[PDB]
């Protein structure tokens, strides 16, 4: 009854409904694995509980890449419909050019040829990665995600080096003017009348480097 | 007789009974409850007789998704056309005690076995996780005082899943078409309680965790799917030949698979990579876009004729189709929509257009 | 490549959905084939055990012998699922002992314990809640001497008690090709010979999937078909070189013409071997 | 069970020794061989200017050459120039003409006929065992002229690099068959030159082709054989990281598999123990 | 006469309409040369270009002005703007001449080319030079060379060669400063 | 776990001062995922690593 | 693996002992010879995996 | 020689054979680090075939007879 | 198995600043001055920070 240790604890994590008031709890049980090893006793057991699953790789948090987020096996069937609109329509596209730039660089690590084409989703996917990097202890709010989102998908950060990102999101954030966030906090979504204006207040960011 | 169900590795690989016991093995995120839910969309409502969800030892978020989802069908309805509904829901989800779940299996198949014996129809009888009656029993039988068996189950596991899954039959009075899906614990089918689940079943989806971690779904090992209606008297000639080379096709590459890790794709004979390229071929054809599933993956979703999946895979194992490219295959519906992909995709390389079309800068008033 | 003699003990092991239960069928299938073109000196009365399977399989072949006539010759002690394990323990030995009166009249038996695996199953159950003390994947200390006072029953008698036969066929299935296994070590001890069938043989087309290297018959070629022994130690023999020549075949660039020979030779024999189920030639 | 992985965890980590074994056995002689190489260069340079580079030409009768590897452990280089001169041989045949092919390296005759097997007449191998000579090029120049063709196409890899390897097509003509009748340009081209022969001009030419096509098979198989080993140095390097990786996963489970066997064991002991006491 | 202009910027045309385009256009020994042989200048006054080849060896790439071939119409001398010239040489002895100082290397035999731009391309297969060779093993070998007249003509001509280039090797290992 | 923690949970910085404990850390069959080094390592806050 | 390379009997030469195997007892052009054999296998058995 | 240990054998041998010891070690250790490498014998450097050579020469050297102790 | 000079001089820079990285990690130790007779040394942590 293991299984049942955690199903009965995990089970109370509930929305309710609106006869009963409509509160939540949200949960998020930690395990341990021990070589990444996913397919332990106590570690299946969780994931046969739990609606999603956020799988944080060691040979990504050694690489820098932090928080370690293996974006292929993270998973969170049940947040879909639980995401931020402005967001849902910026980083659809955040993780599929993540995806082809994990179909890159597992194949083309050999240095054998470059495509050209795929050439260019390597170092636009090294951007996309060194984005979505964040220091501790520093949370943002989701606002100020969804445009540096926007800023890294819609090519605006592009031909910027891979070492000036966390620099040069930073400046982002800094010059874009702070009634844009306050517009897309309260509507929600990136309004047709936003990505107009969005789009030309990216274009007056001094991004470093050049 | 057989069950087309709409999806590719199933109707091919390991065709389904109408009225045969069906398995989906898997553990642990593997898609045995959007594989089990593609079945319902996709045969349930297309039956004509009662539908039986008996969840045991599963989510609540699952059953009442289930529930509120069947409202919105019409397959469960509220009130005063109550009767007009199609589904019996029994659930013995994971918050109960091991008492409840390892007996709410039971009483899911006592409703079903009132429609089989005394209403004389066919019923579909789908339980999710039947692996939580047999550790649900586990569990209370540490404190009825006896020896445990191997694992650490029960000494009495195999007569207590076969006295559960021997009523649940088709008989001469009426059918029970029956899907259990089944958990294997820490990914191992050698587990006792998959193992012997094993044995009830006529057909076997086995779902693998590196099949879904290659981004193919559903994650069907068609190397370990089985079902006794493929068999050439049953579904026919070409359709069992078919089936046959492209369990051949992906047996052959399956013992490639060491050389190509360590030496390179480089080093084999030409009809070695011709049979690597037409496996990579028809590992990607045997996924497919789920109805279920468009809410969280935004591709359509694609049921596919057998004639269709015949016809596709008979064109991919003779050669019609070794000038696609492998990605060409990868989630669509048959034949047409690999040519549709690939003409979508080789339209994208040559996809680049003038001037930016901005129609933004200064937009007055 | 695995002949076998009126009165041996011939071991069916293999994992799941591997070809056992069609061995044994097509072996009782011949028999009513041949039971027809023999005089009754020379009749083969066939036993099937099922221990452990459903009830659908058991009628699915029970409707397979009437619609072929092998029920005329064939009885059938089927234990299923839903039995109680005392049963499925005691089947196999119901089977025998009604299989014994054709070794016991000087008429010749055929015995077919499918599912050796799930009567050892049954006897652990019922050992266990007796209080008995487990051992080896918690079987019992005497899941040896449960098969092998079985196994033992099929003899070929004398002529003085009659020159009968008894022919058991026991079927094991094994965990992913584990032979190492509890119950699959002792009932390859046991029997004489052993059946190996694969399931990456059964996928790459070879059907029945037998293993040919280990599969076994300690009763020889003494116990072949004249003529299908004047070929047999030939294929024996071509098919030993085309399994060690292989795990080379991967490399078809150079042609060796010496080694190529035996490849695709082999191939000739390896592709011979195929056959479709539910007809025994 | 948990005895095979054993064997199979040695069997991988004597793999990860022999293949980095060889990458450094590949590495030293690409050290030496790329030494002959950069000075075979040379030699091919006064008749690329004195006779021109002319592939396209409308030759009536040809021979093609593709010069592969000998040992077949290269990492897709042989087949490389297999495409190449499936490319080129369908890009002067378009006027019915006769086509030899003939391959320097056993990996040429496994994969030529393969593609091609009528046109295919002559299969040199053994030639990297002990080394490459301008003796045995010259040897090899005088069996391609035991034919009579009007061209010569060599297919290489020549050696740019340790990374690049680019696939060099080479071509030599007959001398008054094809040499004299592609420079007429308006008069000739070979007119400004003062032969200083003891016989006359196609006697001189005859001679300088076929001193033309011996050093540029020379220096086509000196560039493929340095070519060849620098790609079995990067080819066998990213086969022993697989074999470590595959080694490294195969330890894993090896230990899962050990530390669930102890358990295993020990759980059966106690439950043993206990059915009795 | 000029109808065919083949090259490798037309032979592209012709496999990039008729080759898979997964293949890139192969290169060419043109492409790897920089120095021509019609085009303009690199002479400039005395000293022109002199490439001293061997195939297992380069000599000189150094700039000279005056080169002294052994041809088979005898020893000829190269100055800086010489007429374009395919000459085949006998064996012999080449020497580079800078000023003061010279290289005197005895080859095997082999063409030498003067191009229209002054360019001059040695050409030959041994050039073994005059301070490695031995005097002694010379006579030893064209006192065979001088005996030995057999029935066959093939033999007949390398003989006739051999004592072409020992006695040659002769005169230039004596008369040596 | 329990043992381990009782240990190695009195070795700390309290108000007063602290104890610091070097560990010589063996590692059972050079198996890092064996219980013992496993339940050892949650409380280790460095590692010092002498090499041959 | 002796038996399935068809050799009868499938006695591991490279596993089978004796007490029998001094040299004081059968003798040294005996010993020596057995010796000679097993090194010969050994070396064989090291050389089979580059040789297969 | 590899596995073997002896973690008292620093200062507690023969001082004749420490004196040799250090470096009979220590050629095997590059014998051993080189030896399933280089199998063939074929196409060598002249570093490591020197130590292959020697590597060759202690091991023969150091094997012994049975009952008599030297 | 290249060479020394095979690779840039950045790369010459990056082992020579290694080189000299290593040998400073060393120390002479306090206690183990009795039998090896130079002085140990006890460097501070501002002062390692800024050497390194
Ligand atoms: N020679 C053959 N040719 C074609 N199909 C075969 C052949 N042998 C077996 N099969 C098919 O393969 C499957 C094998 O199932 P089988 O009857 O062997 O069950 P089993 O392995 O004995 O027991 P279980 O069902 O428990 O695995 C069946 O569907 C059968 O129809
Ligand atoms: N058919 C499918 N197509 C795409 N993704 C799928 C599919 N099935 C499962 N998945 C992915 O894997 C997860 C597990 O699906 P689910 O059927 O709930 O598995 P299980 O019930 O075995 O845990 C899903 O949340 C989704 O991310
Ligand atoms: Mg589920
Ligand atoms: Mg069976």
């Amino acid at each position: 009854d293991v299984f049942y240790l955690h199903s009965r604890l995990l089970e109370r994590a509930a929305k309710l409904s609106k006869e009963l008031g409509g509160g939540s709890l949200t949960a998020f049980p930690v395990i341990e694995t021990q070589a990444g090893d996913v397919s332990a006793y106590i570690a299946t057991n969780v994931i046969s509980i739990t609606d999603g699953q956020i799988f944080l790789e060691t040979e990504l948090f050694y690489k820098g890449i932090r928080p370690a987020l293996n974006v292929g096996l993270s998973v969170s069937r049940v947040g879909s419909a639980a995401q931020f609109p402005g967001m849902k329509q910026v980083a659809g596209t955040l993780k599929l050019e993540l995806a082809q730039y994990r179909e890159v660089a597992a194949f083309a690590q050999f240095g054998s040829d470059l495509d050209a084409a795929t050439q260019y989703v390597l170092e636009r996917g090294a951007r996309l990665t060194e984005m979505l990097k964040q220091k501790q202890f520093a949370p943002i709010p989701i606002e100020r995600q969804t445009v540096a989102v926007y800023a890294a998908t819609k090519g605006f950060l592009d031909k910027v080096r891979v070492q000036d990102i966390v620099a040069a999101e930073e400046a982002v954030i800094s010059q874009v003017n702070p009634a844009v966030f306050k517009i897309l906090k309260a509507n929600g979504k990136i309004t047709p009348a936003l990505d107009a204006h969005l789009k030309a207040e990216l274009r007056k960011v001094k991004l470093p480097g050049a | 007789e057989i069950l087309v169900t709409g999806i590719k590795v199933v109707d091919l690989l390991a065709p389904y009974q109408r009225g045969g016991k069906i398995g989906l093995f898997g553990g642990a995120g593997v898609g045995k409850t959007v594989l089990i839910m593609e079945l319902i969309n996709n045969v349930a409502k297309a039956h004509g007789g009662f539908s039986v969800f008996a969840g045991v030892g599963e989510r609540t978020r699952e059953g009442n998704d289930l529930y509120r989802e069947m409202i919105e069908s019409g397959v469960i309805k509220l009130g005063a056309e109550r009767g007009n509904s199609k589904c019996t829901l029994v659930y013995g989800q994971m918050n109960e005690p091991p008492g409840a779940r390892a007996r709410v299996a039971l009483t899911g198949l006592t409703v079903a076995e009132y429609f089989r014996d005394i209403e004389g129809q066919d019923v579909l009888l789908f339980v999710d996780n039947i692996f939580r009656f047999t550790q649900a029993n586990s569990e209370v039988s540490a404190l009825l005082g006896r020896i445990p068996s191997a694992v650490g189950y029960q000494p009495t596991l195999a007569t207590d899943l076969g006295g559960l899954q021997e009523r649940i039959t088709t008989t001469t009075k009426g059918s029970i078409t029956s899907v259990q899906a089944v958990y294997v614990p820490a990914d191992d089918l050698t587990d006792p309680a998959p193992a012997t689940t094993f044995a009830h079943l006529d057909a076997t989806t086995v779902l693998s965790r590196s099949i879904a971690e290659l981004g193919i779904y559903p994650a069907v090992d068609p190397l370990d799917s089985t079902s006794r209606m493929l068999n050439p008297n049953v579904i026919g000639a070409e359709h069992y030949n078919v089936a046959r080379g492209v369990q051949k096709v992906l047996q052959d590459y399956k013992n490639l698979q060491d050389i190509i890790a360590i030496l390179g794709m480089d080093e084999l004979s030409e009809e070695d990579k011709l049979t690597v390229a037409r496996a990579r071929k028809i590992q990607r054809f045997l996924s497919q876009p789920f109805q279920v599933a468009e809410v969280f993956t935004g591709t359509p979703g694609k049921y596919v004729d057998l004639a269709d999946t015949i016809s596709g895979f008979q064109g991919v194992l003779t050669g019609k189709y070794d000038d696609l490219p492998e990605m060409a295959f990868y989630m669509v519906g048959d034949i047409k929509e690999v040519k549709e992909k690939a003409d979508k995709m080789a339209k994208d390389i040559a996809s680049r257009k003038e001037a930016d079309n901005k129609k933004v800068s200064e937009e007055l008033k | 490549l695995v002949p076998i003699g009126r009165g041996q003990r011939e071991l069916i092991i293999g994992d799941r959905q591997t070809g056992k239960t069609a061995v044994a069928i097509d072996a009782i299938i011949h028999q009513k084939n041949c039971n027809e073109q023999v005089p009754k000196a020379q009749r083969v009365y066939c036993v099937y055990v099922a221990v452990g399977q459903k009830r659908s399989t058991v009628a699915q072949l029970v409707k397979l012998f009437t619609q072929t006539g092998a029920m005329r010759y064939t009885i059938m002690v089927s234990a299923t699922a839903s039995d109680a394990a005392p049963l499925q323990f005691l089947a196999p030995y119901s089977g025998c002992a009604m299989a014994e009166y054709f070794r016991d009249t000087g008429k010749h038996g055929l015995i077919i314990y499918d599912d050796l695996s799930k009567q050892s199953v049954a006897y652990r159950q019922m050992s266990l809640l007796l209080r008995r003390p487990p051992g080896r994947e918690a079987f019992p200390g005497d899941v040896f001497y449960l098969h092998s006072r079985l196994l033992e029953r099929a003899a070929k008698l004398s002529k003085e008690l009659g020159g009968g036969s008894l022919t058991a066929f026991p079927v094991i299935e094994t965990q992913a090709g584990d032979v190492s296994a509890y119950i699959a070590t002792n009932v390859i001890s046991i029997t004489d010979g052993q059946i190996f069938l694969e399931t990456e043989l059964f996928y790459k087309g070879i059907r029945p999937a037998l293993n040919v290297g280990l599969s076994v018959s300690r009763v020889g070629s003494a116990a072949q078909f004249p003529g299908m022994k004047q070929v047999a130690g030939t294929l024996k023999l071509e098919l030993a070189q085309y399994r060690e020549v292989a795990a080379f075949a991967q490399f078809g660039s150079d042609l060796d013409a010496a080694t190529q020979y035996v490849l695709e030779r082999g191939a000739r024999l390896t592709e011979m071997l195929k056959q479709k189920q539910f007809a025994p030639i | 069970s948990n005895q095979a992985v054993k064997q199979r965890i040695r069997a991988i980590k004597n793999i990860g020794k022999i293949t980095k074994a060889m990458k450094m056995v590949a590495a030293s002689k690409m050290k030496n061989a790329q030494i002959a190489v950069e000075q075979s260069r040379g030699l091919v340079d006064p008749f690329v200017r004195l006779f021109g580079d002319f592939p396209a030409v409308n030759s009536n009768k040809s021979v093609v050459v593709a010069v592969t590897s000998d040992k077949g452990l290269c990492g897709g280089l042989n087949s490389n120039i297999t495409k190449y001169t499936r490319a080129t041989l369908a890009t002067t045949e378009s006027e019915g003409k006769d086509v030899v092919v003939v391959s320097i390296g056993d990996k040429g005759r496994s994969q030529l006929t393969r593609i091609e097997s009528q046109r295919y007449q002559l299969a040199i191998a053994d030639t990297y065992k002990v080394r490459v000579t301008f003796g045995q090029a010259s040897l090899i120049v005088e069996e391609l002229i035991k034919h009579n063709p009007q061209s010569y196409q060599i297919l290489f890899n020549k050696f740019r690099s340790a990374i690049s390897f680019k696939p060099t097509v080479a071509t030599i003509l007959s001398p008054d068959l094809l040499e004299k009748q592609l420079e007429d340009v308006t008069g000739n081209s070979l007119d400004a030159y003062d032969i200083e022969a003891s016989h006359e001009r196609s006697d001189v030419l005859r001679d300088l082709t076929e001193f033309h096509l011996g050093v540029t098979l020379y220096n086509a198989m000196l560039e493929n054989n340095c070519s060849e080993h620098a790609s079995r140095m990067s080819a066998m390097e990213n086969s022993t990281k697989s074999a470590g990786e595959m080694l490294g996963k195969l330890t894993l489970d090896y230990n899962r598999k050990r530390q669930a066997t102890i358990t295993t064991e020990l759980i059966e002991i106690i439950a043993g123990a206990s059915a009795l006491m | 006469e000029a109808a065919a202009p083949a090259g490798p910027k037309e032979f592209t045309e012709v496999w990039n309409k008729k080759a898979p385009s997964t293949l890139i256009v192969p290169e060419f020994p043109s492409n790897y040369t920089a120095v021509k042989a019609v085009g303009e200048g690199q002479v400039h006054g005395d000293a022109f270009p002199v490439n001293f080849y061997t195939p297992h060896s380069i000599l000189s790439q150094a700039q000279k002005d005056t080169v002294v071939l052994p041809g088979v119409d005898g020893y000829f001398g190269v100055k800086a703007s010489h007429v374009p010239t395919i000459a085949q040489l006998k064996p012999g002895v080449v020497e580079l001449h800078s000023g003061a100082e010279s290289e005197k290397f005895f080859v095997s035999g082999g063409f030498a080319f003067v191009h229209p731009n002054g360019v001059t391309d040695i050409c030959v297969l041994e050039a073994a030079t005059l301070d490695q060779v031995d005097p002694a093993a010379v006579k030893s070998a064209l006192a065979a060379a001088s005996a030995a007249q057999p029935t066959d003509e093939f033999e007949q001509a390398a003989n006739r060669a051999a004592i072409e280039l020992y006695s040659a090797l002769e005169s230039a290992v004596e008369a040596k400063a």
